[PDB]
């Protein structure tokens, strides 16, 4: 279900192992929920974003249709931003020291 | 025979705007599992139920039910999505 | 440096190490070119992406902007597909067996 | 000032059935690095050359032509996207 995969698919399974850990953590062990959502920016993210109290405006921007659900495709827009962050957040004169 | 056995209240499938359309997913062949609630078209983060009881359904609350069993040797099973939408006044059956 | 980070940072950690891995065999140690564009689609990718032929029309989907390097947030694009194809590339019945 | 300077010989861009068209990328600012092909519509495999002479293009050798040169100040940068399209028997130049 989960056999090791090539060099460029293991990156990726990387954050859907994290992905899946936190989805199986309560019901609808498909996505992630907004208590998961909260818990995961404030928790563990603190490092990551410089904001985790006004996670509502990021968890709206998964949000959309209203789905309240971080599914694929509307959770790699928060995904994209973390992938970026963690390299552009403030290192464009130095940051990851 | 069904992995996944969709019956719904409402056989018809449709039904009238502030109808109540109760999806009940139950196994004939192994002890009710974690049934997971998918919709094809705005999926809801409903919790994992075998009986879905949805009252007053409105425009946004249509769509295609499917209830993903996950069994001992079928995990992520799907069923046959139903077109649960609203029609005009009226009941189907 | 890219000291030990969070759960949810070295998850994006391990996309960030395999892609300077890739960026820095080029000159511009900053961003992909093409040829490691095509080198990872046709050799890296082949169990990853559907199509290891066309190439073109997925990168300029990227670098709309002709840069013909995949740096941050152009090739954010790519990597949303492929964290995608991960859950969704034909497994509707059956594919991570 | 050009960071990729493409010359084609046939100027016109525009060939005829089986013609040669040669295409040279180079720098006339800096030194002539490692400067990749790039065509939309299918790039052809090729080895790193500055000087690329395609000798009777077939229909299916037709595409804008791009060279992706290294650059040490910037990086593996593109180039205007020249369309070779094969027209009328004539000649452009």
């Amino acid at each position: 279900a989960a056999e090791p995969l090539t060099e460029l698919e293991e990156s990726i399974e990387t954050v859907v192992t994290t992905f899946f850990t936190f989805a199986r953590q309560e019901g609808r062990k498909d996505s992630l929920s907004v208590n998961e959502f909260k818990e995961l920016v404030t928790q563990q993210l603190p490092h990551l974003l410089k904001d985790v109290g006004s996670l509502d405006e990021k968890m709206k921007s998964l949000d959309v249709n209203q789905d309240s659900e971080l599914k694929f495709n509307e959770y790699w827009r928060l995904i994209g931003e973390l992938a970026k962050e963690i390299r552009k957040k403030k290192d464009l004169k130095i940051r990851k020291k | 025979l069904e992995e996944v056995q969709l019956v719904v209240e409402p056989e018809g499938g449709a039904v009238a705007p502030g109808g109540t359309v109760t999806l009940t997913c139950e196994v004939p062949a192994q002890p009710s599992p974690q049934i997971h609630w998918m919709k094809d078209g705005v999926p809801l983060p409903l919790p994992p139920s075998p009986v879905l009881i949805l009252p007053e359904i409105g425009p946004q609350d249509q769509g295609t039910y499917s209830c993903v069993a996950t069994h001992s040797s079928h995990g992520p099973q799907e069923s046959r999505a139903v077109s649960i939408s609203i029609i005009e006044p009226g009941e189907e059956g």
